[PDB]
């Protein structure tokens, strides 16, 4: 009589995903991204994607690989200098991927929103500004039925929930029913992805038993519970190159290298040689070489 | 007093949160950051301030500097502040227009951009709910357009005056490196409040696609204050990374 | 094995959560609480529980019990786990109607009731969100009366098919110190799926207001298994506290 | 140069309230009530309030002294036995309020709504209940712009914005600018509270300075920030007789007595005549003579 042992490989976890699903990513930007599951994702021939996303080098590798038609995203930044993503800029400019692109308040509005099983929220978020034309009829308004003070009835966006075939974020410590906590400053909105979606992987830095996570951090820091996740990953380093709160900064030098390496398609056969085409282990000895070389 | 370009910008951009109260002032670029600083430490100490990612500092600190802290603001916190009112957003911006439309996502196409920057980030939620000031370190013509591309940050003629939604539109200031505008000229239209010491009315015009309103008559940047030269200097910005982003 | 009607209750409240998975089980009296412990205890593992305050229990404890803990429940996160609809409640009830319409609000009328409850609680947003579950200890005619006085828990005609904001509405069992019931009956009327033994069909028709569906074919209630008595009796409730919450 | 100077008593913060005033009231049942703030207002003669709470003992004093025309609450509950506040018991069987009774989401829903401006926010919770008769035209629905997959279109209770003229709530530590922390497991509602009203009022057991407090408490603990806040009372003991996380249990004994002095005009005017007609020193003082004499 024991509670269900979710503990699987990173590609178990891709195994479970299909073509054509709407995904979540959790993290923000270059920021606790699940870079080890999108790596597994870049392995594996899961495509044709769509993707909701406070965007960063996770976007920008999926573009990479052809695997996004469609993105909902706040923004898309790599947090530090180019800022831009390259990738994400590549498919953009040649018109690969069709956006719904909503003011970043709109992605946890529709999470929220997908979370408490409701077909929308109101937000003041969208009005008068071009996020109406990047949706079109996708994104209609609704009415108050209680007028103001003045007697006039406030129009706000209905924004849609963003109901997800599954979600994929990175945590620092979890166990192997899919407790899990953040340990830094800031928890995103990792677990508004899990609440909205179908299928919720959760990779960890370390797995722990549940008496020692809940040793380990305060209760507050406990964001998923065991009715939040269906697969937990053991992934130490596997938010790189992005930062991970307590765990690890940001790869700066190498996310540098990732965005130089997309100018050309010379550059990038080597970074995929080195970086992407192995297994996760692979991948992080050579981010260990680079590491020791470019001191 | 021999007073720089930029220090001229940074007191204008202190002057955005003039009256501003206890409200959350988040500039997004180092001079509105060093001016927002400075109205803490002269005439609005009951500003809050963030380090940029998740903290309220309780002091004010120099650029790029730690400081005890007073609170708790993550990214998802940040967006409950916004839907409150209780800010004051300084952008930059690729593009401004006359009535204040502004745009950092992406140049051209909505679907096939020919450039590709954030996307509209915070600027939709920013200007809809909030007071919203622009920074631009460098005034130029491709920056004030006729139209821009994609409207990220909504100006004034996106406005229902018939749905309440619309009510807490408005957009405060312009500092550039060239003066300080606003969008008080007729029909809320691009406006100029005062010139920093040393550019011409022409020199803006020149700069600007369209027509500034009050150009002609626009007077001059007032001098910091032998404090806020001294705050500056020594307090907030001593290795001067305020020249940086000021443009000639 | 003598097997008393407070172990038969707990048993049945145990049943209630058959087949329920990874859900939080939310009893709110003790023996829907002894009930859903057990069945954590045997073929049901993964039944999420609290302490009834903020805690979700790792383990599972006596009760009135500390357990280690694996995560946590504060009030305004149950309202998240509500709306998912990843959730069972038991709830009490001072009445119950054919239909499963259910009052723990007041008597009388609604803003001058005869008689003072604790208002609404979370009835209405249980009973619309997820599985739904009563707890009667003493079944009388009072309780399952014709018309409850204010509907606090949604009932089955209630809902409407046009609109799928009613999709979720499910009342899975009523347990009581007579037997288990459910709203099989024709047109979801209350009706008996089993006696405890010793009960009688009169006696449950003389302490019903309305005709209840299946009673004259009513089987008795299944024993406790051997490691079922043993939990609750050793494990779960050494201090027989659920003979206090069943009456004759 | 400094940040206000928020500190001020129990009676000047309810001297800036005024009769005819919604006032919100933080904590929950029995559960860190502004007892100090509601025994001020029971002093003063501010009176036809509305009141919206998680009702306790809080609303049975307001009762007591005829001080509330409207309630809107999700229930009324002593925690424990005799469970019902005898005085909103009173106060409903006599018809003395016009309630607006709802399900206990739905204050979280309303106070949400306040707190971004909103004039409503969908909710499923009320649907099919008296709640709809409880407020009759008062509360509304929405029906959603999207229908769901099977083309049919949700109809749900657009529940009201609960925007409060004042607030009024007790947490476990302060600093005199409003920046403020609950200790214990669960921070109940009182950031809504504050968020949704115009004059906010803390109590805390203990004013610290900034430093202090952000050192004393994990930053998930910091509810209040000065933006929340208008005021600042200190107040040790300021929840009893309700529990109040940390800094002590509730006073079951004295909660008991309260309960049962309610049940005859002669027990409750030497309950007022010992613990209400005198200062919050005077409470106090009463209160421990009868710890004192209960053992
Ligand atoms: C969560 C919270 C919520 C609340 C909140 O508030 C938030 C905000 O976020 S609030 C928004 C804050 N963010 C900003 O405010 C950033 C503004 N951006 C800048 O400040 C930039 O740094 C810059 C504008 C100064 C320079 O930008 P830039 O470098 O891209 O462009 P620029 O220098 O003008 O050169 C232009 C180059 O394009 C070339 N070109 C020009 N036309 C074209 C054309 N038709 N086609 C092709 N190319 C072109 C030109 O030849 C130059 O190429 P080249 O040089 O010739 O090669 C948050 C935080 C995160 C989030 O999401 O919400
Ligand atoms: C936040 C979460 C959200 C999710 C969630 O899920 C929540 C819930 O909360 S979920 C709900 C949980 N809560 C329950 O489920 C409680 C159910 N209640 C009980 O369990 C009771 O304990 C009881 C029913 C067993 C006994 O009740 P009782 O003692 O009042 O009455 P009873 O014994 O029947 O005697 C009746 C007496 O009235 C007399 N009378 C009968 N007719 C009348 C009449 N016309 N007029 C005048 N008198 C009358 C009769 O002569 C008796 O008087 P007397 O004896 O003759 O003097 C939470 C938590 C808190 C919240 O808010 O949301």
């Amino acid at each position: 009589v024991s509670k269900r042992d979710k503990r699987i490989s990173l590609d178990d976890a891709v195994g479970e995903l299909r073509s054509g699903m709407t995904i979540g990513i959790g993290g923000w930007g270059s920021r606790r991204k699940p870079m080890a599951l999108v790596r597994a994702l870049l392995r594996s021939d899961v495509t044709d994607l769509t993707v909701v996303t406070y965007g960063g080098p996770d976007l920008g590798l999926l573009c990479s690989a052809g695997k996004v038609t469609k993105a909902y995203y706040g923004f898309v930044s790599l947090d530090s200098a180019p800022f831009y993503d390259p990738w994400f800029a590549k498919a953009r400019t040649a018109g690969e991927i069709a956006v719904r692109e909503m003011d970043a308040g709109m992605v946890k509005c529709g999470l929220e929103a997908a979370a408490a099983r409701l077909p929308f929220l109101p937000i003041r978020a969208g009005l008068g500004s071009d996020v109406r034309r990047f949706w079109g009829d996708e994104l209609r308004t609704v009415t108050s039925p209680y007028p103001d003070a003045s007697g006039k009835s406030e129009t706000l966006i209905a924004m849609p929930a963003l109901n997800l075939d599954a979600a994929l974020v990175h945590l620092n410590l979890g166990d192997k029913h899919g407790n899990a906590a953040y340990t830094g400053v800031d928890p995103y909105f990792d677990d508004l992805y899990c609440a909205a979606a179908e299928k919720r992987f959760v990779s960890v830095e370390r797995v722990v038993e549940t008496e020692e996570l809940v040793k380990t951090v305060p209760l507050q820091n406990l964001i998923l519970n065991r009715m939040m996740v269906d697969g937990v990953v053991e992934a130490p380093n596997g938010a790189h190159f992005t930062l991970a709160g307590d765990s690890y900064g940001r790869d700066e030098k190498f996310q540098r290298h990732y965005a130089e390496s997309a100018k050309t398609p010379q550059a990038w056969q080597q970074f995929v040689a080195t970086y992407l085409s192995g297994s996760e282990d692979d991948y992080q000895a050579a981010v260990k070489k680079f590491a020791e070389e470019q001191a | 007093t021999e007073v720089t370009r930029a220090e001229y910008c940074a007191i204008a951009c202190a002057d955005i949160f003039s009256g501003a109260g206890e409200i959350m002032a988040s500039p997004m670029a180092t001079l509105p950051l060093i001016g927002a600083r400075l109205a803490r430490l002269t005439t609005e100490p009951d500003l809050l301030i963030t380090d940029g990612e998740a903290l309220i500092f309780a002091d004010t600190p120099a650029v790029g500097a730690k400081a005890p802290i007073e609170g708790w603001m993550p990214f998802r916190k940040v967006f409950d502040v916004v839907a409150s009112g209780r800010r004051h957003v300084v952008m930059g911006a690729n593009q401004i227009d006359r009535h204040g439309n502004q745009n950092l996502s992406a140049f051209g196409p909505l679907q096939q951009p020919t450039r590709q920057m954030f996307g509209v980030r915070g600027a939709p939620g920013n200007t809809i709910n909030h007071p919203t000031s622009y920074w631009v370190g460098k005034h130029t013509s491709r920056v004030f357009c006729d139209t821009v591309d994609i409207v990220s940050g909504v100006g004034y003629d996106q406005i229902d005056p018939e749905n309440p939604a619309y009510r807490f539109h408005h957009l405060h200031r312009v500092v550039s490196n060239l003066g300080v505008f606003d969008f008080g000229g007729p029909d809320h239209t691009f406006r100029a409040l005062s010139l920093h010491p040393g550019v011409t009315a022409d020199q803006v015009a020149d700069n600007t696609s369209f027509e500034v309103a009050g150009l002609a008559d626009a007077g001059v940047t007032r001098e910091p204050t032998d404090e806020e030269l001294r705050l500056i200097r020594e307090v907030l910005d001593p290795r001067s990374l305020r020249d940086r982003e000021v443009s000639v």
